[PDB]
């Protein structure tokens, strides 16, 4: 009756997240997780969990004849949020603020801790699962995260993440005075942190060699000491529609290749060359 | 010599900015130089017949000594990629709008050496930019033996800057 | 039943051709007085529209065109809508039909024009082209606000007053091509784009940026949505006087 | 406007003039038929040692520097092969400064050999456009005073835009 042939090889989940697991072996869990975890691609966070955490979502940006499509990501962020609710993605001084980790599973916090370093609060956790199987778990979730973070680790080799690519997304507002330091923090930014950066926030101009291409002459979102921040550089925000997740005019307005009503990521110039 | 350029460059602006009577640094810009601002330069500049003027900025190598500074600590390091790209862009703005410049400056008591004066107030408004950017950084030291792998950057800009330079003269000429 | 202006071109002559170059979207009796080929091929636009949201279930399709013209276009190539100074030497008056010329006389004020060329084509060439007039001048009026929502394009009025100095037909067609940066609900004044995506002078219309370089327009992440590419109309400021959810 | 290039073009004339008696050079001999060669200008080389050199542009302003010749009575309509010879002479300068530009280490090396200071980094472009420069007083005396107030012609300006911009290129990819 029973029928098995040997070991197989499937499909891997490439989200960060997907590694949660409820500490407990009685009570059994299982996170949410787009499909698109599945996908081999820069993206090392689900759909589902950038939306749930850094309230953005994915989205590609066909640059063409020589069309070489990249990835960007867009704002959830409303037009009457403020403050806290404006930063997009918090930096590890602020993370533990916007993040309610006390509200969440340990093994999520963990995870959180390891993006934003915090090897205190990491070493805390672990001594803690160890003194109560559960060891078991700190093994998985902590191996796969650090995998995922060494795996990205921009500042290495062996990783493939580094293209010597020079993209500027501290690039000035053009009315600030000398400052931006947004790629400061990024050098201090955490390894998928600036992945995660790189790949959702589009340039604003694309350089190649001796060519500027410009895809939006006023930036949409800007990066200080709190992380990204869902903000207009000029001051009054963008209006944001948000719609899900968290009329005869129309009928006679038939389909006309309606512009999207998100407001995509737009920072910086990224600059490639042939030498 | 790949120091005394910066030293240099110091010395001939003040002795420039004396020779025309006019220092107006403070005036700091980003957006396009006007008559508003550089009324009394103009006036100053007729004095002196404007025939050294060239129609590009050698953006690479003017540039170039700023990275000297020593930066070990960073500041330098993404202040300096920021006026690279500012410059470019204010480089980009004033070629495309040349003529419009050159048309409000002239509105404002028409020189016969016009092109001279639109020129030469670019290369003062940036030089002042410049010298508040080395006022910033005059903590740090300049110094050569350097590696810095933003100078390519500095080249890219450089070239683009060029090219719209080169736009601007084919203008100018191919109009009569 | 259609509607499209330079579709009224009727062969008046028996000169160089005629095959009714016009876009099925035409039938659809939009707020556009003019179809997707002429638009493209007379202003270098593509017709669009835009939903809004539905927190208070408006999600109207705001009526927008794209831009057709890429970052290396200069002057009368980026010029989009020429105005009555320009509209001549940017449109070659001696390709187009003399239909099309009379049209574009009509709506630019050139009056002197169309008489010259009615003359000259008088040697049922003239009752054709008296045809064309009619349906050309009726389009007019009916774009013609004189007869029977501060969509400033200035503010975000030397812009507004060039809107104003084009026709009713112009008007309509900027309007309705154009999208303000902000535009107010009756009291909460909501901001779509953070920066303009054309400029209005005393040339017309143009596919520019108020600094920088122009924007790019040319012409395996397949598990994954895209984003357009192309650069829509953007400037001006409007605000919506006091009116319910006038989805009518 | 172009009455102020032909003020460009005889001022030029007349400080090379000039200097070529103020610093007593005038390799007036040479031409831009290939790359020069520092067995040319050894004594020369001396004299500009004498000089701080670093007052010098890295890239060469090859737009303004020729456009001033395109001012000619080219209306006489007898000597089209005139227009023909300044053409040939704007191309066979872009492939001097390019070829100037592309080996300019090798130049760096000669004058290594010949003269080894700081300061050849300036000297290797000092002496490319001084012996340039020559060659245009060399062609100016070749040519006619047929210079008007202003004339159109769009082939050499398309000529001269082209080249240039392969030259500026060149040049700003040099370096350091
Ligand atoms: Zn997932
Ligand atoms: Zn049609």
């Amino acid at each position: 009756v029973p029928v098995g042939m040997a070991p197989r090889q499937m499909r891997v989940n490439r989200c960060i997240f997907a590694s949660i697991v409820s500490f407990d072996a009685c009570i059994t869990y299982k996170s949410p997780c787009s499909p698109d975890a599945y996908h081999d691609d820069g993206w090392f966070i689900c759909n589902n969990h950038l939306i749930k955490r850094f309230k953005m979502s994915k989205m590609v940006l066909p640059i063409f004849d020589n069309q070489f499509k990249m990835t960007i990501a867009r704002h959830l962020v409303g037009n009457k949020e403020r403050g806290i609710k404006r930063i997009l993605i918090p930096s590890a001084t602020n993370y533990q603020d916007v993040f309610n980790l006390n509200s969440m599973m340990q093994a999520e916090q963990l995870i959180f801790h390891l993006i934003y370093n915090n090897e205190n609060a990491v070493n805390t956790i672990c001594d803690n699962l160890k003194y109560t199987n559960t060891q078991r778990v700190i093994h998985s979730v902590y191996a796969t995260t650090k995998s995922i973070l060494d795996t990205t680790n921009p500042n290495t080799f062996c990783s493939r993440v580094s293209r010597d690519e020079l993209r500027f997304f501290d690039v000035t507002n053009a009315r600030a005075l000398r400052g931006g330091a947004g790629d400061q923090l990024f050098n201090n930014y955490s390894g998928f942190l600036q992945n995660l950066i790189r790949r959702a926030v589009a340039p604003e101009y694309l350089q190649i060699d001796t060519e500027e291409l410009r895809f939006r002459n006023c930036a949409t979102c800007i990066i200080d000491e709190t992380g990204l921040v869902a903000s207009v550089p000029d001051g009054p925000e963008l209006y944001n529609p948000i719609r899900s997740s968290d009329r005869e005019l129309d009928r006679t307005l038939s389909g006309y290749e309606e512009y999207p009503t998100y407001v995509p990521l737009f920072l910086g110039y990224q600059i490639i060359n042939s030498e | 010599i790949v120091n005394e350029k910066l030293q240099k460059i110091i010395v001939v602006t003040d002795g420039m900015k004396r020779l025309y009577e006019y220092c107006n640094c403070k005036n700091s810009l980003e957006t396009l130089p006007s008559a508003a601002n550089y009324g009394s330069l103009l006036k100053r500049l007729n004095l002196y017949n404007l025939d050294h003027i060239e129609m590009n900025v050698n953006f690479y190598e003017l540039l170039f000594p700023l990275t000297l500074y020593n930066d070990n600590d960073k500041t330098l390091s993404h202040q300096l990629v920021n006026y690279i790209f500012l410059a470019s862009n204010y480089f980009q703005n004033c070629a495309k709008n040349f003529n419009y410049m050159r048309e409000t400056f002239n509105v404002f008591g028409p020189f016969k050496q016009i092109d001279f004066m639109v020129m030469f107030v670019i290369k003062f408004n940036f030089l002042c930019d410049m010298r508040n950017f080395a006022k910033l950084i005059d903590e740090l030291v300049p110094n050569k033996q350097p590696n810095m792998r933003i100078h390519s950057v500095l080249v890219m800009r450089d070239k683009i800057v060029k090219l719209a330079f080169s736009n601007l003269q084919f203008q100018t000429f191919s109009k009569k």
